[PDB]
């Protein structure tokens, strides 16, 4: 036949002409006309190029676009649109055979090349199907809320016969219903057969659960929802929490036995799966010299603590605690005996309006393994570690709180003051021990817990109390507050001039949203090599400088009648300038680092201290 | 003060132990230096060797 005498159609219905011998025939050579003979503007062969591609990789799916065949041949894209099923298959060995034309033996490094249709025009809403759409082909968007694990599917089967032991040939699995035979061609009998596992070939599986994303549901109805399976390489891409956009055919579950099930006779409906898009920190060579490059710029301290939480006004102690906590440093063991961590806690004491969560959130866009826990609210995830069973599978778990699951990363707390005592000690011997114990349902063991924490908190009240030291502002304890390296107090002073300022930059927030910065997205990734490579080194040539001013500052702190200065400091003091030597990407340890660490430390220090003795000590340490 | 009330809780408790180590934390300026000397040395390298 010819493409313009397929236009006619002879039968019954789209299904049954598809299917007559001469019509497929016709179908499969104009396919291969299409493969081979396609041509862009330029006129670059876009599938060429495609199918040399699956050489290198050996990949086993093909892209088609169907704005290229509606363009070519339009009867085809008519066929597609309403009866996939059969074209697809015809379409599939069409791509393979004109792969082996390509690359020879390829049908041994895989078997059978899958074709995933790119574009198409009609989008629905989950709300919108109705009967008219079912054996159709579908495009529709929603959100991940389930996924389940890989179970394998029969694809190549073959079957025992129990009388004669004798292993039959391959048969083929069609992803409707279980095939099951019926003669032994050597003993010829019907009797009993069973499938040989071993000698079988399986398939991967995989359903997901998608539901109408809540923005665009009109008021006062509620989401619908739909179920999704997905066969071969399409299996773990989407992670629950994510927009999708499925290709897909709409289907009815054949349920089971209509009889019996008394009332109105109701089908369920399913969607399988063709294609799926959404609507990184890896680098490569090309960046690896800008980095190098950027690293020989002096003051890229100062860069990158204004490159911070790109939204906020002010507050640039914070923003260098940030940056600080933010790279890290080195983990030391002297002759596994002797450890001394590495990453730098900071808490946050302020006032309510004083944009604290928004710092939060920046740090968990910008960073590779953080997590959010909340003290006195509703989260996803707590901080105890709790051996609970699974709402779907109906197995027990072995779940850890943030603190376990942020391991070397950084873990946020929001509204740090309002814990509850398990809660409590769960933080205590995190931050003190570095490793979690958990002795439940007879499971005894220890996990790691190398993290690091930034929280913030409400001192008593609701407004901080000057005349008084830190300790009797807040309602944590010294034990828990020594273990955090820096201390950042946020005080709302009425000052008129800020003001000014800060109502400015709000204000044109709203304006601007009605119907030195270096780019976040390299930011991110000199973040991880820096961490991954960079290892500074500690030569103590600089060593008598730092002697010499502990000496000081310890002696000015008993005088003065304070807070009591331990050897805490100086290790924050180091680990500190650890952190501002990676920043250059450096070799050895400056002191030019030891300098710009030992203010935040001094300031801190400081700046946590009654009024009377904040003013002795803001003129005695005026030279550091 | 009395070390009794040195501590936060009963004063039976002590008696069940059989050393009591008491450790003060006095400022003198020769052993800072020498304590900080150790701590600078052992995040150099050397205490490694
Ligand atoms: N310095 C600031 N610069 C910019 N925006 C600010 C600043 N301080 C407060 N805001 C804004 O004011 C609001 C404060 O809300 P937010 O929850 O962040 O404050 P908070 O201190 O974390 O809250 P609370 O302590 O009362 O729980 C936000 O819109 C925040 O962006
Ligand atoms: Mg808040
Ligand atoms: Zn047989």
């Amino acid at each position: 036949l010819t493409l313009e005498s397929l236009s006619n159609v002879k039968a019954n219905s789209y299904s049954e002409w598809i299917t007559q011998p001469n019509v497929s025939r016709t179908i499969a050579r104009e396919l291969k006309s299409f493969l081979l003979e396609y041509t862009d503007e330029t006129g670059r062969s876009v599938y060429g190029a495609r199918i040399r591609t699956l050489g290198e990789m050996n990949s086993e799916s093909l892209e088609v676009n169907y704005r290229h065949l509606a363009e070519s041949k339009a009867i085809l894209a008519l066929f597609l649109a309403k009866c996939p099923e059969e074209m697809l298959k015809i379409f599939d060995l069409v791509a393979m055979e004109a792969t082996e034309l390509h690359y020879p033996d390829y049908a041994r490094i895989h078997s059978e090349i899958h074709v995933r249709i790119s574009d198409f025009p009609t989008i629905y809403s989950l709300r919108e199907l109705r009967e008219s759409n079912l054996s159709s082909l579908v495009r529709v968007t929603g959100v991940v809320t389930r996924r389940t694990g890989v179970f394998p599917q029969l694809k190549y089967v073959k079957f025992n016969c129990l009388k004669c032991g004798s292993i039959l040939g391959p048969f083929f699995q069609d992803s409707n219903e279980e095939i099951r035979i019926s003669f032994c061609t050597n003993c010829k009998s019907k009797g009993p057969f069973r499938v040989n596992g071993e000698k079988t070939v399986y398939r991967n599986y995989q359903r997901v659960t998608l539901q109408e994303a809540p923005g665009t549901v009109p008021p006062g109805r509620l989401p619908r929802h739909r179920e999704v399976i997905l066969l071969a390489d399409l299996v773990d891409v989407s992670k629950p929490g994510e927009e999708v956009e499925v290709t897909g055919i709409y289907k009815n579950n054949y349920d089971g036995n209509l009889n019996a099930k008394n009332g109105f006779p109701v089908f369920a409906t399913i969607i399988e799966a063709n294609s799926i898009k959404r609507r990184v920190f890896s680098w490569t060579e090309e960046e690896e010299r800008e980095f190098r490059k950027i690293s020989r710029d002096r003051g890229i301290i100062d860069k990158i603590i204004s490159s911070m939480a790109p939204s906020i006004y002010g507050h640039r102690d914070i923003k260098t605690a940030v940056a600080c906590s933010l790279f890290g440093g080195v983990p030391k063991n002297v002759n596994g005996k002797h450890s001394i961590r590495g990453d730098i806690n900071v808490l946050l004491l302020g006032d309510p309006g004083t944009a604290k969560s928004q710092i939060l959130k920046y740090v968990e866009k910008t960073a590779h393994r953080a997590v959010f826990a909340t003290g006195q609210g509703a989260s996803a995830v707590g901080l105890t570690a709790s051996v609970r069973k699974d709402p779907i599978t109906k197995e027990w778990t072995l779940e850890g709180g943030a603190l376990v699951l942020a391991d070397k990363g950084v873990c946020l707390i929001d509204e740090f003051d309002k814990m509850n005592d398990q809660d409590r000690t769960s933080i205590h011997e995190a931050m003190e021990q570095q490793s979690i114990s958990i002795s439940k349902a007879g499971i005894v063991t220890t996990l790691q817990a190398r993290c690091s924490i930034i929280a913030a908190a409400n001192p008593n009240g609701g407004r901080y109390n000057s005349t008084l030291p830190l300790a009797q502002n807040v309602s944590l304890t010294e034990p828990i507050l020594s273990r955090f390296d820096i201390l950042c107090v946020v005080r709302d002073l009425v000052d008129e001039e800020a003001d000014e300022r800060l109502a400015t930059f709000v204000v044109d927030s709203h304006v601007r949203s009605h119907p030195s910065p270096i780019p976040q997205e390299l930011l991110m990734k000199y973040i991880h090599y820096a961490r991954t490579k960079i290892y500074p080194k500690l030569h103590q040539m600089d060593m008598d400088k730092v002697s010499r001013v502990y000496a000081d500052l310890r002696r000015e702190s008993i005088s003065t009648g304070s807070f009591p200065i331990t050897v805490r400091h100086l290790e924050s003091i180091l680990r500190i300038a650890e952190s501002f030597a990676k920043m250059r990407l450096s070799e050895f340890v400056s002191s030019y680092d030891l300098d710009r660490a030992i203010k935040v430390v001094v300031d801190s220090f400081v700046d946590a201290q009654k009024v009377s003795v904040r003013r002795q000590l803001r003129r005695s340490f005026a030279i550091y | 003060k009395s070390p009794g009330d040195n501590i936060d809780f009963q004063t039976t408790i002590l008696s069940r132990f059989d050393m009591i180590f008491i450790v003060k934390d006095d400022h003198n300026e020769e052993r800072d230096i020498s304590i900080a000397n150790h701590v600078i040395n052992i995040h150099t390298g050397n205490a490694n060797a």
